[PDB]
């Protein structure tokens, strides 16, 4: 009975307004929701408490960018000047007394992206295998994905300018300084890898390719 | 109307 | 600050059962409740329950009723979740988190604790020297690696000829396949250091007891 229903993840240029939405169950229009946020390998943080009337109180540490509004059993979060820290999923939350038993539900978040933030290319490193691995049978190949921000990635391989998506392993990205770093393995018998004429790591970013070939062939 | 007490 | 301190992370064998704690400092520990939040990989929040320190009494999404037991120690200011028959639908993340007695508002949350159930068994890296094939020579630096490959658990440590190659070295977050973890580092030394000077990474696994130095050959 008691349902948040979170509107579809969006996307909003930096300094722009957002408006995100976290509808009520229709018998509960009357109730207080709680806003969160949860950015990237971080604990959920509140955000604020917004009441029927649209009355709110934000968390520690929360700008006076985030407000938020009511219309029957709609619970808006409004930011105004997006900026890239506030990338992240937002998620409502709702407490209730029911069977005399409190409980507590979330609705699903809303995944807000920040377009237009300021931007490093990818620095990509790719490796052969070994000629130890080759011996056992093996060829990992090996993109390394550095110097990149925002986090947003995505990567695929190609033989001979062709999709290999089987046998890939890809790390999420990580903090590395200012910037982010992943990683990307392409697991092949050493005949795939001696019958091939290349291989190719891709990685978008942000509208970007970035592209690094390599060879079985001698020079 | 919304109850909390826990 | 107002905090909260959880257990660090568990990795765990199915049907065992595990108790991780949150410590609260510098707040009324009796004034507020602790709130546990389920978060499995990659998927939402999920609220498993309420402990009263004050009152003791407990409150449970039904869901978690004959899962998870909450407990409260007022006089050490600690909250227990301890979960019971453990499979791997109960590997994720645990926050604990404060709300009052009256609101909605997790207004404060714990660190998480990464609660892992498996039965992955300890297995020692294959580490494999990774240069450039000829191509990847001709420039004004050369970047060589190593690929540790099929460790498990987390962590191993990398060092380039015994920490005396620092800067210019990048280490990447491990993959994890098959419950197999796989990782890369490069080093970017200037053309002129390599191959004429020895470049060796070292790579140490705790848990095997195992240390690898492997020596960057040209192909």
């Amino acid at each position: 009975q008691l349902v948040l229903t979170q509107s579809s993840s969006a996307s909003f240029s930096l300094g722009a307004s957002a408006k995100l939405t976290c509808t009520l169950s229709s018998q509960h229009s009357t109730y207080t929701i709680e806003w969160y946020q949860q950015q990237p390998l971080k604990p959920p943080k509140y955000v604020m408490e917004l009441k029927k009337d649209g009355s709110h109180s934000t968390g520690d540490g929360i700008p006076d960018r985030f407000s938020g509004s009511s219309s029957g059993a709609d619970r808006y979060l409004s930011i105004s000047n997006i900026q890239p820290e506030d990338e992240a999923i937002y998620i409502c939350g709702v407490g209730d007394t029911i069977k005399e038993q409190f409980v507590y539900v979330f609705g699903g978040g809303t995944k807000v992206t920040v377009l237009g933030q300021p931007k490093s290319t990818p620095t990509l490193t790719v490796f052969p295998p070994s000629s130890e691995e080759l011996k056992e049978n093996k060829a990992t190949l090996v993109c390394l994905i550095s110097n990149f921000s925002p986090s947003g990635v995505t990567v695929a391989w190609k033989a001979n300018g062709t999709p290999i998506t089987q046998g890939v392993d890809t790390s999420n990205p990580t903090k590395e300084g200012n910037k982010f770093m992943a990683s990307s393995f392409l697991h092949l018998t050493s005949d795939q890898w001696r019958s091939h004429n290349s291989f190719t790591c891709q990685v978008t970013h942000e509208g970007d390719t970035v592209e690094k070939s390599l060879s079985p062939a001698e020079c | 109307v919304q109850i909390i007490y826990k | 600050q107002v905090q909260l301190q959880q257990s660090g992370a568990a990795l765990v064998r199915p049907g065992t059962s595990v108790k991780v704690s949150c410590r609260a400092s510098e707040y009324a520990f009796t004034n507020y409740v602790i709130e546990w939040v389920k978060q499995r990989p990659g998927q939402g929040l999920e609220w498993i329950g309420v402990i009263n320190p004050g009152s003791g009494g407990t409150n449970y999404n039904e869901k978690f009723k004959g899962k998870a037991t909450l407990i409260a120690d007022k006089s050490s200011s600690t909250a227990y979740m301890q979960l019971s028959s453990l499979t791997s639908d109960d590997s994720a993340v645990y926050f604990c988190a404060r709300s009052t007695y009256y609101s909605g508002a997790l207004d404060y949350w714990g660190q998480g604790t990464s609660v892992t159930v498996s039965s992955a068994k300890t297995t020692a890296p294959s580490v494999y020297p990774l240069a450039p094939v000829c191509g990847d020579t001709t420039g004004s630096s050369v970047t060589l690696g190593c690929l540790v490959k099929g460790y498990f658990p987390e962590p191993v440590t990398l060092t380039w000829n015994s920490g005396s190659l620092s800067s210019g070295v990048h280490t990447f977050p491990a993959v994890l396949q098959s419950d197999l973890y796989t990782l890369s580092s490069s080093v970017t030394v200037t053309s002129s250091t390599w191959p004429s000077q020895s470049i060796t990474c070292n790579v140490a696994h705790p848990a095997s007891s195992t240390k690898v130095d492997k020596k960057i050959e040209p192909r």
